[PDB]
C-alpha cells in the first residue's frame, strides 16, 4: 500500500520540477532578448551593464543544468518502481543516456561572457541558438493537463494505450475549444519570427530591416498575399521568409478542417428542423387544399354563368395548384418515410 | 382527370367520411384565403344540388366536377 | 390563462422595439457619410449645412438612447413573468447593469457640435466609432425569424435546452439558402471597408488614396492575388489592409465546406444510380456473350479453312472476350450484392 | 397505342432542333472573332471582304431565330400531350412568353451591317454581347444524355419528383470520372477570357495588351500567384481581372472536394489491407515470442557464467522483449476486437 | 508442381531485371548534368573529357535497351504460363507491340556523339528528353512492395474482387506515413525543377539567371507567394513557373485532405473522452447541491435577521445555483442518453 | 417552487431514504466548501426541529423551507 | 479451358435447360451483332450435329468445342 | 513476475499442452533467428532437466526460470 503513495508523491514532485525549469528557460531569453536589443541602441558607451547582463545568463543556465538531471532521476526511479528492479545499473539504457547527454548539450549554448553596434557571427548563432529551449513545454503542458495524474487515469489508459502520445492532449485542446489557441499561435508567431528577422536583416544606413518593416513583411507572407513593396536582401533572411509560408499552408489547412466540422448539426437540431420542416408543410398542404376547392368552383361559375372566355387563366391556375399539391404531398410522404 | 380524391377530402373533414355538409365547405373555404357571403353559400348549396342532401358524397360527386 | 398572453404580447412589442432600434441605428451613419464626404468636397464654403447635418445626428443619438431602455425594462418584465417574484430589486444583476452600461456608452458616440477639408484626428475616430452600432443586428435577425415566436417551439427548446444561441440561426440559413449570402456579405464588405481605407488614406495632392484605388486594392488582397502597383502608405492604412487578409481566408474556409457538401447523393440518386449501372451491365453482358459464342464459331470455321492467321487472331479476341465476360460477371456480382 | 410512339418520335424532334441549334450559334462566334482580328490586322482596303463576312452573320442569325419558335412549340405539343388538352388556350402562361421573348430578344444581337482598325463602342459592345448563347449547351448537353431518352426509366422515375436538373448530370460527370473535365474547363476558359481581356485592353503603337501578354497575365491571376509586371490599365480591365479570381477559388474548392473523395478505400481494400497485417501481426508475434525465449535461456546462461555486464544487457534486452511481446498481443486483441 | 514454383521463380527473376534498369537509367541523368555544367564553366579548354563523358551516356543507353525486351519477354512468359498458351504468334498483340516500341524510342534519347558554352537548341532538348526514363520508378515500387511477391496474397486478390493497382499501393503508403513522403516531394521538386529552369534562363555576362536566383524564384511560386523581384524572361522559362503552380495547388489539397482524416478520433480516444467528462459532469453536479443548501440557510437567516441587504444578493445567488443544478442535471442525462 | 427534490436529497442520501440525520448533514455541509462550527451545528439543528426526530423527511418539510 | 459454362448455356437459356435448339442459337447469334444467312444455319446445323438432335446438351458437347 | 504464460507456451505448442519436448523446444529456438549446436542442446538438456522427463511442464516450472 506504500507504493500507491509513493508513486504520486514522486509523480507530483515531478510536476514541479518540470514546471520550474519552464520559468528558469524563459528567463535566459528574455535576457538574451533585452542585451540583443541593449546593444544595438546603448552603443560601446555601455559596457559594465552589458558584462552584468551577460553573466546572469549564465547563471541561469547553470541553475537550469541542474534540473534536468534531477528530472531524470526521478523518471529513474518512477521505472525502477514501476518494473520493481532493484539494482539502477539495469534501469539506464544506452540510448536514454544518449537523449539525455543531447537535452544537457542544446540546454547549455549561450552567448557566455568569454571575452560596434553589430553583434558577431558566433555570438548572433548562439543566442538564436537559446529558442531550442521550447521543448520543455510539451511535458509541462502534458503534466499539468491531468489526465496522466489521477491514478485511475492511468489505470483505464492502460487497457487501450499505456502511453499518454501528445497528440490526444492536442486533439483535445483542438476539440474542446478552438479559435483561441490558433488566434495565440498565429499572433505569438508573428513576433518571435519579426525580432529572428530583424537580427537577420538589421542595416545601420537608416534602419532599412528593423521592426518597422518585418511587421509589415511577415503577415503579408503568412497569408500568401505577398505585395512586394519590401523583400529580404540577404540570404539569413531568404530562408525565415520561407519558413513563414509553410506555417501558413498549415496553419490554413488546420482552420478548413476545424470550420468543416464547426457547421455540422446535432441529434437535438436535426429534430427541431425536422418538426418545424413537417409542421409547415402540413400548412401549406391545407392551404393548397383551399386553393384548389376555391379556384375549382370560380372557375365552375365561370363557366355556368358565361362569362365570356376570360376564364382560360383560371385552368391555368388550377393546374398549377394541383401539382402543388402533389408535389407537396409527395414531399411530405418522403419526409414522413425517413423520419420513421 | 383526378385522383386522392379520398385524401383531398379527408384533408378537409367534418363528418369522418368526407360528406361535409354545405355550411361546412362553406366555411372551409371562407377561413382560409379568400372569404364571401350569401352569394357563397348561394353557391354551396348549388355545388350539393348534385348530391341534393348536404352530406357530399365526394366519392361518386367529384367525377362530374373535375371533368 | 393569462401568461402565455402576456407572454406573447411582451414579445411583439420586444420585436418592436428591436426593430425600431434597428431602423434609428442606420440614419446616423447615413448622415455622417454624407456630413464627412460634404466637408471633404464641399470645402468651407459650406458651414450652415454641416451645422444642420450635424445636429440631427445628436437628436437621432438621443432618440436611440431611449429604445435600448425600454428594450431592456421589456427583458426585466419577461424576466419577472418566467420566474415570477414580483421583486424588482433582486432581479436585476450585477453583470446585467454592466452590459446596460456598456450598451449605452458604446450606442452614444458621435461627432456631437461641440465647437480645410481634412477631418482633424479625435473627429475622424467618434466618426469611425459609430460603425459599433452593429452590434444590433443579430438580434433582430434572431428574434424576428418566427423560432421565438411560438410557445411549442419553446417546448421542445426548453426539453433540448437549446437556449437558441445565434449559431444556430446562422447554421440554418447557411444551411438552408447558401450562395446568396455568402454574395450579400462578400459585396458588403467590398463597400464598407473601401470607405474606412479611402478616410485613412484620402490624399490632396492628387487624390492618391480616394475610391478609385480603394475599389481595386481591396478586392485583390481579399483573394490573396496581391499585385503591388498600389500599396497602403500609413499605418492606419495598414491595419485595415491586414484585416481583409484574415476574414478572406475564413470565406475560402467557409466556401470549401460549403461546396464539400453539396456533391453527396441523396437516397433516390443512389437508388437511380444503380439502377442505370445494373441495365448496362446486364447487356454489356448479354453483348459480350454474343460476341463469345460468335467469335468461338467464326475461329473454328476459319481453322477447318486453314490459314491460323485469322485462326490466331480470333483466338486473341476470344481470350479477350472470355476475360471481359469474366470481369463483367464478377462486377455485377459485386454490385448486386451491394444493392441486396 | 401510338401515344407511347408519339411521345418518342416528340422528344427525338425536340433532341435535334436542341442539336441544331447549339451548331448554328457556333458559327456566330467563330464568325465574330474573325471579322475583328481582319479589321485590326488587316485594317482599310479590305471593305469587301468585311461585308461580306458581316452580312454572313446576320444571315445566320436569322436562321437560329427560327429553331427556338420550333423547339418551342414542340415543348408545348409535349405538355398537351402530358396533361391532356384540345384547343390551346390555357397552356401558354405569361412566365413562358416572357422567357420566349427574353430569349429571343438575348439570341438576335450581332453587329448587324447597318451604316481604322479600332472597333467603336457600340460594335465593341454588340460583338461581346454574342458570347450570352452559351445558355444553350446545358439544354443539349442534358437532352443528348439519354437521361430523358427511355420510357421505362423516366416511368419508373416518375414515381418521385426527380425533377431532372442540369445539378442530377453535373454531379453523375463528376463522380464518374474527374479531371478530364476540370482540364478541359481550365483550357477553355484561359482562350476565351484572354480574347476579351486583349479585345478591352489593345495599344495601336507599341501593343502592350495583345494575345502576347494577356495569355501570361491571366494563367498568373487564375491560381492567386500575381506577380506585377504585367497589370491591367484600363477600367474593362480591371473588371474583368476580378472574375477571373473569383472563378479560381470555386475551381479550388472543387479540387479539393474532389480529392477528399478520391482518397478514400472501398470495401474490399479494407479488408485486403486487414488480412495484410494480420499476417505481418502474426509473424512478429511469433518471432518476439521466440526472442523472450532465446534471450531468457541466454541470460540463464549468462548467469551461471558469472559476469555480470553481459547478464545485464540481456536481462535488459528481455525487459524489452517482454514489453513489445505485451504491446503487440494488445494490437492484436484490438485488431480482433474491431474484426469481429 | 512444377508451375507453383515457376511462377515464383519467374516473377524473382523479373523483379531484379526490372531493378537493375532503374540504377541504369540514373546514371544517364547524372552524367547529363555533369556534362552540361562542365560545357558551362569550363568552357572550349576541355574537349577530350567532354567526348569521353559524352560516349558513356551513349554505351549506358545502349546497355539499357537490353533490358526492357528481356523484362517483356518474361512477362510474355508468365503470360504463357497463367493461359496455358503453347504458341507465342498468340501471345503478343497489337497494343503491347506498339506499347513495346514506344518504350524503347522513348528510352533511347540521348546526346550522342555525332558531330563557345551554350547549348546549341536540339541538344539542349534532346537533353532534357531524358527525364522521359522516370516512368520506370512506379513499376519497380509496386513490384517490390511485396503485393505481388507473396503467393498467398496473389492468390487472394482474385477472389478479393480487386485487381492490384498504382493507386493501392499510393493509398497505403499516404495511410501508413505521409509526413515523410509529401516532404520528400516537395524537396526534390524544387531542384529538378529549378535546373530546368536554370537551363532555360542561363544568362552570360550579366551572370543573372543560374541556381542562385532560381533557388529563390522557384520555392515563391509554389506556394503562390509570388513577390516580383525576379521573374522569367524567355518563353521557355514562362512555362516551367506556371506548371510549379498547378501541382502546387494539388499539394495543397493533398495536405488538406490528409489533416481532415489526421484531426479524426480513434475508436478508443472517444471512450476516454466520455468518461473523463461524465466524471467531472458527476463532481460538478454533487457539488451544485451543497451550495446550494448553504445559500437557501444564510437566506433563511439573513430574512431572520431582517436585514434583506445581502438576502437579496443570497436569493439570487440560489436562483442562479437552482438554474445550473437543472443545467448540469439535463447535461448528464443527455450524455447517459447517448453512452447507452 | 422547486422540482426534483427527491433526487436533490438522494445525492446527499444518507439512510437510504433521504433522512439523513442533523450530524449527516452537518458534515455535508460543511465539507463542501465553507467549514463552521456550534453555530453552524446550532442552526442545522434549528433547521431539523421541523422533524423534531433527527432523520430529516426532506419530502414533508422541504416545503416550508423552499417557500 | 472454360468455365460457368452453366451460366453461359443460362443467359441465352430457351428450353429452361440450356438445350435450346438450333434455330434457336442461331437467331440470338444473327440478332445480337452479326446476321447472316443459309450459310450461317448449315454451320449452325454442323455445329449442332455433335447432338444430333436439335438440343444441345451444352455440358456435354462443350469440351469438344473449348477444347 | 510474468503472465499469460499459457498463451506464451501455447504459441510454441507441440503436443497440444504446452509440454513440448527438448528437441521441439530445440528446434524452435534454432529456426527463428539464432541457430546453434550441441552446446545449446545440452543447455537445453539442462534447463529442462527440473522437469526431468522431457514434456516441459512450462504451468509448473515457469515460476524459477522467470524468477
Ligand atoms: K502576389
Ligand atoms: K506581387
Ligand atoms: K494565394
Ligand atoms: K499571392
Amino acid at each position: 500500500l506504500g507504493a500507491l503513495r509513493r508513486r504520486k508523491r514522486l509523480l507530483e514532485q515531478e510536476k514541479s520540477l518540470a514546471g520550474w525549469a519552464l520559468v528558469l528557460a524563459g528567463t535566459g531569453i528574455g535576457l538574451m532578448v533585452l542585451h540583443a536589443e541593449m546593444l544595438w541602441f546603448g552603443g560601446c558607451s555601455w559596457a559594465l551593464y552589458l558584462f552584468l547582463v551577460k553573466c546572469t545568463i549564465s547563471i541561469s543556465t547553470f541553475l537550469l543544468l541542474c534540473l534536468i538531471v534531477a528530472f531524470h532521476a526521478k523518471e529513474v526511479q518512477l521505472f525502477m518502481t514501476d518494473n520493481g528492479l532493484r539494482d539502477w545499473r539495469v534501469a539506464l539504457t544506452g540510448r536514454q543516456a544518449a537523449q539525455i547527454v543531447l537535452e544537457l548539450v542544446v540546454c547549455g549554448l549561450h552567448p557566455a561572457p568569454v571575452r560596434p553596434g553589430f553583434l558577431g557571427q558566433g555570438e548572433a548563432l548562439l543566442s538564436l541558438a537559446m529558442l531550442l529551449r521550447l521543448y520543455l513545454v510539451p511535458r509541462a503542458v502534458l503534466l499539468r493537463s491531468g489526465v496522466l495524474l489521477n491514478a485511475s487515469y492511468r489505470s483505464i489508459g492502460a487497457l487501450n494505450q499505456v502511453r499518454f502520445r501528445h497528440w490526444f492532449v492536442a486533439k483535445l485542446y483542438m476539440n474542446t475549444h478552438p479559435g483561441r489557441l490558433l488566434l495565440g499561435l498565429t499572433l505569438g508567431l508573428w513576433l518571435t519570427t519579426a525580432w529572428v528577422l530583424s537580427v537577420a536583416e538589421r542595416q545601420a544606413v537608416n534602419a532599412t530591416g528593423h521592426l518597422s518593416d518585418t511587421l509589415w513583411l511577415i503577415p503579408i507572407t503568412f497569408l500568401t498575399i505577398g505585395y512586394g513593396d519590401v523583400v529580404p536582401g540577404t540570404m539569413w533572411g531568404k530562408i525565415v521568409c520561407l519558413c513563414t509560408g509553410v506555417m501558413g499552408v498549415c496553419c490554413t489547412a488546420l482552420l478548413v478542417a476545424v470550420v468543416a466540422r464547426k457547421l455540422e448539426f446535432n441529434k437535438a437540431e436535426k429534430h427541431v428542423h425536422n418538426f418545424m420542416m413537417d409542421i409547415q408543410y402540413t400548412k401549406e398542404m391545407k392551404e393548397s387544399a383551399a386553393r384548389v376547392l376555391q379556384e375549382a368552383w370560380m372557375f365552375y361559375k365561370h363557366t355556368r354563368r358565361k362569362e365570356s372566355h376570360a376564364a382560360r387563366r383560371h385552368q391555368r391556375k388550377l393546374l398549377a395548384a394541383i401539382n402543388a399539391f402533389r408535389q407537396v404531398k409527395l414531399k411530405h410522404r418522403k419526409l414522413r418515410e425517413q423520419v420513421n | 382527370s383526378e385522383e386522392e380524391i379520398r385524401e383531398a377530402f379527408r384533408v378537409f373533414d367534418k363528418d369522418g367520411n368526407g360528406y361535409i355538409s354545405a355550411a361546412e365547405l362553406r366555411h372551409v373555404m371562407t377561413n382560409l384565403g379568400e372569404k364571401l357571403t350569401d352569394e357563397e353559400v348561394d353557391e354551396m348549396i348549388r355545388e350539393a344540388d348534385i348530391d341534393g342532401d348536404g352530406q357530399v358524397n365526394y366519392e361518386e360527386f367529384v367525377q362530374m366536377m373535375t371533368a
